[PDB]
RNA sequence: CAGCCGCGGUAAUUCCAGCUCCAAUAGCGUAUAUUAAAGUUGUUGCAG
């Protein structure tokens, strides 16, 4: 997942929270990739699309 | 469509085949002797296609309408019916009740 | 609608793809995934049916069909095109009268 | 006979040349034409063999529930008939009445295995085949259809080699060896 | 005959499906397969009363089918709703699909 | 040069059509809804009415002591012509000497009398069956199963003593 | 009017569909060549050359047994080799229609009373000759009792309040055993006091009294108002 | 806070004549109406001829 | 289970076009009490 973090510790900040997309695949974000900075690597209840938007719902 | 890999099928009883056949690549005799008529001959063929998949697609749009129809009857049908089971289960044990 | 406002049940309207990630087309919601994932789940169920065929076939599985179905060298099926109330090849009189 | 008239249904009811009371409405001609036996009497020679572990089993209910003798004996006759393949469980002595049945010894017959186990495609072929001699259990060839099988020699169904059907479905899935001369 | 039937055997297919050649016409729901003994025939319009049902003879033709081609308001229908099932059936296949993947690789 | 699995020939009793139990070896009918309804309105009956009645009913109107005829025209306000059937008349000279009184006050010249065409002296069965092929009928019961399977057909009105006159319930035009 | 149809048998022996987009019933015609009350016609080539052998159209608003026939009566008894009495051959209109469904080895006895339908049933009886025409009252079957011998169905379509007995008379003098009795019932012209369903219900009743059992009725309601068809047949012992 | 009504449930007299109107449309569908006699020239069936179909009321 | 609550937005929005259907109609619901209908018994229902 590309673009929601700035950095690789704001991405260590929020391990292991849910996430889903906007199909209501829900998910989890699970480790941040190294070298792309905010970039990290989540599951999912099944294979998500090239055509769909993660989401974090935080207050 | 349903792509099995050929590794499984290959490997498939006798009854369970998949019979798929491959396309032709050469020009055969009966293909290339074979005539076919033009002019008013091949409008009749558009005219008669014309015809039967607009008959198809018309009984396919009066089927999916009779299934929507069908549905909604069955969903008012079942609460009907369990209406009516409710009251005579109560109805069976005031009967008893008195009796 | 017993005590139910019809400014209430309004109709809540659906939202499209951002138009920066505009070039995958077509941002799918609820609908859509459900159409993809019971369509992936009937075709895994029926590729694992084939692999548990596959799987017990027994190969002392004799049928008097197969002596006129036979097999190409991958080891798969061949399925004639043509008729089979036909026969492919035909003979040189047939031939000479088609001519 | 004569699909007789109304005077005559009422005159003469209890007549019939061709369903009697001794035939159990043709149960015999019934499974015998179900799991298709070749001469008579193996019918009745698989119903008193019926008839003898049932009334075995109940005189084994009969003694009391802790001779050693009893327990041990109705154990081996449970596992004898479990080994045989008659039964498809070592479940209760009820089953010694509910569940052996002259169908299900035949179940256990040559042919009927075979269309079980998809060998033959129906059982008159499978009675075809080994009256023609090309199956073996084992080693050994089975010639009669009266050979029914234990519980072991499910697997080793097979047909001998130069049977020219096991060639024809070898050279059907072409993977026909010959070194092996079949 | 065979032979016969395959000079009638369109329109049979015509009367088969009598229920889309016009779309007021409205049938009763019967299948209608081929019968076994038929016989084609036409119409003697008589000599007595003109004008009404007359198809005079400039007009007369020689099966069903050049009567439905004949017929310019049934082309203008039939090309119409050839063009909307064509496109409801073609909507989201093959084409779309790979336009679908261009527009990914274009950028 | 023999056959192979050869076999005794025995007698199938799937098959065989010399035993009794295989002697055994389209034109559709949907009976239009009638010409003389509306919904459920039966907007073809019109005074004088005809009025069958069953046993029951005439046990319950000597009973309450109400009149057959007399009863009939001021429960409908209207001419009546009232119709035993022959099974109705049988039922009610099978009920014994203890309906003496009831056969022979159907025994009326008043009450007309129809000519059922049928074996067996079930009447319901014969008026139900007479009533569903004409519409042109009241029928006058006091039997409960009579009385729903006469209340499920439509268009048809039902009378019956209730208290001590007559009432009509599927009669749309009674005032 | 110029038109091609395809030509199909009917369940009714005799009795003929011309599928077209409007379809039509429509029956052989015994006199080829000429139109007896204006109908149109078809003309098929049946297959020495084939044959052009033609059909006529049965129009079902100008013929009570056209209405009941393409309403849908379980059995007509008017077949292809039988005899048939029609009382109330009111012209040749239904009679024509019914002597070539009853076909050439058949025979139609067809009774008047008055007497230019009778010169008109005769002129068409000449070129259909299967029609015997029976100038008479059918009130009084003695009167021609010495021309007709064992019909198989009688067809009435009479419109005289008296029709029952009308139809009771010369079913006993005429008709066999369990033959056919078809009947056109016209309400209003029965008596227009009563509505439809009573003066059907006193026919009917009128018929099982005369010991003619009714089979089946038919209202055949979108070509007359008010009419019916009772198809029964003569049981003659036993209606039970 | 009014649900959105009917224009003919403003008049009590043209909701009867629209209802009137439904009713005696599927009084068509059930039964087979008298429209008057023939019209003009008898066209044909129009709808289709049913071979097979009686719709005849049997007695008992 | 439900849903006036959604990212933005209130001069903003134009949206299942204001979702569809049904019945009565200058009338129409709700709560409570009720009247009528017959299955009206042939005995024994407690701790007397
Ligand atoms: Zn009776």
């Amino acid at each position: 997942i590309k673009d929601m973090f700035s950095s690789a510790m704001e991405v260590a900040r929020f391990e292991g929270a849910q996430i889903k997309t906007v199909s209501g695949i829900r998910g989890e974000i699970k480790r941040a990739l190294s070298k792309p900075e905010g970039h990290y690597r989540a599951a999912f209840e099944d294979k998500i699309l090239m055509s769909d938007i993660v989401i974090l719902r935080s207050w | 469509g349903l792509k099995v890999p050929k590794a499984v099928q290959k490997e498939l009883p006798f009854k369970s085949q998949i019979h798929q056949m491959k396309p032709q690549k050469k020009k055969t005799y009966m293909a290339k002797r074979a005539v076919v008529l033009g002019g008013d001959e091949k409008k009749a063929r558009s005219f008669i296609q014309k015809v039967l998949t607009i008959s198809k697609a018309k009984d396919s749009k009066r089927k999916e309408q009779k299934a929507s129809q069908r549905k909604e009857r069955l969903k008012k049908l079942a609460k009907m019916e369990e209406e009516k089971s409710q009251r005579d289960k109560e109805k069976k044990k005031e009967y008893f009740a008195q009796n | 609608a017993k005590l139910v406002h019809d400014v209430q049940k309004k109709q809540h309207r659906e939202r499209s793809q951002l138009t920066s990630r505009s070039r995958y087309g077509f941002l799918e919601k609820h609908k859509d995934y459900v159409k993809r994932a019971q369509d992936f789940h009937r075709k895994q169920s029926t590729l694992k049916v084939l692999r548990e065929k596959a799987k017990e076939r027994n190969p002392d599985e004799y049928y008097h069909a197969m002596h006129s179905r036979k097999t190409d060298a991958k080891g798969l099926l061949i399925s004639s095109r043509h008729g089979d109330e036909e026969d492919e090849s035909l003979s040189m009189d047939q031939v000479k009268l088609l001519k | 006979v004569r699909k007789l008239k109304h005077h005559e249904q009422k005159l003469l009811k209890k007549v019939d040349f061709l369903e009697w009371k001794q035939d159990q409405g043709h149960r015999d001609t019934q499974v015998m034409r179900t799991y298709h036996i070749q001469n008579r009497e193996d019918y009745h020679k698989y119903n008193r063999i019926c008839g003898d572990i049932r009334r075995l089993a109940n005189k084994l209910s009969l003694l009391p529930p802790t001779d050693p003798f009893r327990r041990k004996h109705e154990q081996l006759l449970l596992d004898k008939l479990y080994a045989m393949g008659v039964l498809t469980t070592k479940s209760k002595i009820s089953d010694l009445e509910n569940k052996v049945t002259v169908s299900a010894i035949c179940r256990r017959r040559l042919p009927v295995i075979m269309h079980r186990l998809k060998m033959a495609e129906t059982i008159q072929d499978a009675v075809k085949f080994i009256e023609q001699g090309h199956v073996r259990v084992g080693p050994n060839l089975i010639n009669d259809p009266a050979y029914l099988v234990t519980r072991n020699m499910e697997d080793y169904v097979t047909w001998v080699d130069n049977s020219k059907i096991k060639k024809t479905l070898l050279r059907y899935r072409n993977q026909i060896d010959d070194f092996d001369f079949s | 005959d065979d032979n016969m039937r395959r000079e009638v055997q369109r329109d049979l297919l015509l009367i088969k499906h009598r229920a889309a050649l016009d779309p007021k016409r409205h049938y009763k729901k019967q299948r209608w397969e081929v019968p076994e003994r038929f016989a084609i025939g036409t119409i003697i319009e008589d000599k007595s009363e003109f004008y009404s049902s007359r198809m005079n003879r400039k007009e007369r033709k020689s099966t069903i089918l050049e009567t439905l081609m004949g017929d310019e308001a049934s082309n203008k229908y039939f090309k119409r709703k050839y063009n909307e099932i064509q496109e409801k059936s073609t909507s989201g296949r093959k084409a779309h699909y790979k336009k679908m993947k261009e527009m990914r690789k274009k950028r | 040069t023999r056959k192979f699995g050869l076999v005794k020939r025995t007698l199938n009793t799937k098959k065989d059509q010399r035993l009794k139990k295989n002697q055994e070896n389209l034109t559709r009918n949907i009976p239009q809804v009638s010409s003389a309804l509306f919904f459920q309105y039966n907007q073809a009956i019109k005074p004088p009415y005809q009025v069958l009645i069953d046993t029951n009913f005439i046990n319950f109107s000597i009973q309450k002591k109400v009149d057959i005829v007399r009863g009939m025209m001021d429960c409908l306000l209207a001419k009546c012509n009232p119709l035993i059937t022959d099974c109705v008349m049988a039922e009610l000279e099978k009920l014994g000497p203890k309906y003496r009184i009831a056969l022979k006050l159907a025994r009326d010249p008043r009450i007309k009398r129809l000519s059922c065409s049928h074996k067996g002296t079930y009447a319901d069965d014969c008026l139900v069956h007479r009533v569903l092929q004409h519409k042109c009928y009241i029928v006058a019961t006091n039997d409960a199963g009579l009385k729903q399977r006469i209340r499920k057909i439509p268009g048809i009105p039902l009378m019956s003593v209730g208290g001590h006159a007559y009432v009509i319930e599927k009669l749309p035009d009674v005032f | 009017g110029g038109a091609k149809v395809v030509i199909e048998p009917h369940r009714h022996a005799g009795v003929y569909i011309a599928r077209g987009k409007e379809d039509l019933l429509v029956t052989k015609n015994m006199a080829p060549g000429e139109s007896v009350y204006g109908e149109k016609r078809i003309s098929v080539e049946e297959p020495v050359p084939p044959t052009k052998v033609e059909y006529r159209v049965w129009n079902p608003f100008r013929s009570k047994l056209a209405a009941g026939i393409m309403g849908g009566l379980d059995e007509l008894f008017i077949a292809p080799g039988k005899k048939v009495l029609y009382l109330g051959a009111a012209s040749g209109t239904s009679v024509s229609h019914v002597s070539d469904v009853v076909g050439p080895e058949g025979v139609v006895y067809a009774v008047e009373f008055s007497h230019r339908p009778g010169r008109e049933l005769i002129s068409m009886a000449k070129k259909r000759p299967n029609i015997i025409p029976i100038i008479e009252d059918a009130r009084h079957p003695q009167k021609y009792r010495m021309l007709i011998g064992m019909v198989d169905c009688v067809f009435a379509d009479v419109a005289q309040p008296d029709q029952a007995r009308i139809i009771a008379l010369n079913s006993h003098m005429f008709l066999k055993d369990q033959g056919g009795v078809v009947i056109s019932i016209k309400a209003n012209c029965i008596d227009s006091t009563v509505d439809a369903e009573t003066v059907f219900a006193r026919e009917v009743q009128k018929l099982r009294e005369e010991r003619i059992k009714p089979l089946e009725q038919l209202t055949l309601e979108p070509y007359e108002r008010d009419h019916c068809i009772v198809v029964g047949r003569y049981m003659r012992s036993g209606l039970k | 806070l009014t649900p959105k009504r009917n224009k003919d449930n403003r008049n009590s007299r043209v909701k009867k004549r629209k209802k009137y109107q439904k009713a005696q449309k599927k009084l068509k569908s059930v039964r087979a109406v008298y429209s008057g006699g023939q019209s003009g020239v008898y066209e044909g069936e129009k709808t289709g001829i049913k071979k097979g179909l009686t719709r005849s009321v049997k007695f008992k």
